[PDB]
């Protein structure tokens, strides 16, 4: 089961507390709150994506493409032209690394803005006050 | 008595600048152990500032003044604060030739506190160095989602929503929308001859009109009391002498001085308006890192609040 000591853990750094699937959960929720979800939902997208096998990639590829990175995609993530353009491109014959770019991208954004105020949160405190 | 105020306005505007100034005017400033975990904020962007100038330098074939620079700029992307990295980042920056492709910021993409943060490398370099509240209102970050802030003001209970920015983000304000008695619209002055991060090809000005003609007349903010800052005047005041507001506005005939280019923004953004029989936009020129000219803007702003729900 999850333990105290493990919750107070994720304010080390954004990577611990992603390196499990309970506290994905949590930060999730956080940013389900802040309307900004889509960066996490991208990420994981993008990790799945690095495990997705030789054959299926395309696929997969165009799918991530389509939800997350075009103009219109209704959960589009926040990154810059220059990012975008170069994703594009990889999509056409895409390798597992083809999304390394912009997920790298995002976990700043995510460790840079959501992250800091996640640790200062209701969410994250009463879940931690509520171990001890 | 509570007062439901959006902070709007395109990406690198000034918004969440203007909720520090919140938190500082309202709930009394920023302390020393605060100011100190924004160190690392400051370091990150100093550095990722003399990186896009170096990156720039290399696809716009701008030469090094000196070329021994070649060695301190290889060793940027590796170090990339220890008084090595300091030293490299001194040395590039008197360069004349990143200075050249810094002049020409507007054909790629610095953060405005670039220069702010690379003429005080020496004391912002210093083992005990702390942030002033300055230093702290200088930093970026790029806000994604919509944050919610409280505070109270001549005994009226603000519930403040700061959003995101960039195209990517607009299409979440529709969750923040219902019920706002007040929007302060935020525009970068100093934006009039760059382009979006999101789209090379769009002035960023032309943007934040387009954004504001559709804010100003939307019918959820009839009843809404709109208010525009024209932010980051003093910005706009340097850059105004150096760059013509015709990149912007091709059919702008008058002088490049502060006052006028000024005005002829304004009266821009001000015809958008297309009820001028029933609405007014408030309009203030702003420097949102100068916490006197916010407070002074607020105060007014909270007084059109009044007069308008009375
Ligand atoms: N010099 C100057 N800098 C500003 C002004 N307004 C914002 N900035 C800076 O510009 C950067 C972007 O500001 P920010 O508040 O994050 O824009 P946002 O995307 O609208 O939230 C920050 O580093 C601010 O310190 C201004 O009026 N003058
Ligand atoms: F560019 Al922004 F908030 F709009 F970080
Ligand atoms: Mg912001």
């Amino acid at each position: 089961v999850l333990s105290a000591a493990e919750v107070m853990q994720w304010s080390q750094s954004l990577e611990k507390l992603l390196a499990n699937q309970t506290g994905q959960n949590v930060f999730g929720s956080f940013l389900k709150s802040e309307f900004s979800e889509e960066n996490i939902e991208f990420w994981l997208a993008c990790e799945d994506y690095k495990k997705t096998e030789s054959d299926l990639l395309p696929c997969k590829a165009e799918e991530i493409y389509k939800a997350f990175v075009h103009s219109d995609a209704a959960k589009q993530i926040n990154i810059d032209f220059r990012t975008r353009e170069s994703t594009a491109k990889k999509i056409k014959a895409p390798t597992p690394t083809c999304f390394d770019e912009a997920q790298k991208v995002i976990y700043t954004l995510m460790e840079k803005d959501s992250y800091p105020r996640f640790l200062k949160s209701d969410i994250y405190l009463n879940l931690l006050n509520d171990l001890q | 008595r509570e007062v439901k105020l959006l902070l709007l306005g395109a990406g690198e505007s000034g918004k969440s600048t203007i909720v520090k100034q919140m938190k500082i005017i309202h709930e009394a400033g920023y302390s020393e152990e605060e100011c100190k975990q924004y160190k690392a904020v400051v370091y990150s962007n100093t550095i990722q500032s003399i990186i896009a100038i170096i990156r720039a330098m290399g696809r716009l074939k701008i030469d090094f003044g000196d070329s021994a620079r070649a060695d301190d700029a290889r060793q940027l992307f590796v170090l990339a604060m220890t008084a090595e990295l300091a030293g490299v980042i001194k040395r590039l920056w008197k360069d004349s030739g990143v200075q050249a492709c810094f002049n020409r910021s507007r054909e790629y993409q610095l953060n405005d506190s670039a220069a702010y943060y690379l003429n005080d490398l020496d004391r912002i370099a210093q083992p005990n160095y702390i942030p002033t509240q300055q230093d702290v209102l200088r930093t970026r970050v790029k806000t994604t989602g919509i944050v919610e802030t409280h505070f109270t003001f001549k005994d009226l209970h603000f519930k403040m929503f700061d959003v995101g920015g960039q195209r990517s983000e607009r299409k979440k304000w529709i969750h923040c929308f219902e019920g706002v008695t007040a929007i302060i619209f935020c525009v970068a002055l100093s934006d009039y001859d760059l382009v979006l991060a999101e789209d090379e090809e769009m002035n960023r000005m032309h943007e934040s009109m387009k954004l504001f003609d559709s804010i100003c007349n939307n019918k959820w903010f009839t009843d809404t009391s709109i208010i525009l800052f024209l932010n980051k005047k003093d910005l706009f005041e340097e850059k105004i002498k150096k760059s013509p507001l015709t990149i912007c506005y091709p059919e702008y005939a008058g002088s490049n001085t502060y006052e006028e280019a000024a005005a002829y923004i304004q009266c821009q953004f001000e015809d958008l308006n297309k009820r001028k029989d029933t609405k007014e936009i408030y309009t203030h020129f702003t420097c949102a890192t100068d916490t006197k000219n916010v407070q002074f803007v607020f105060d007014a702003v909270t007084d059109v609040i009044i007069k308008n729900n009375l």
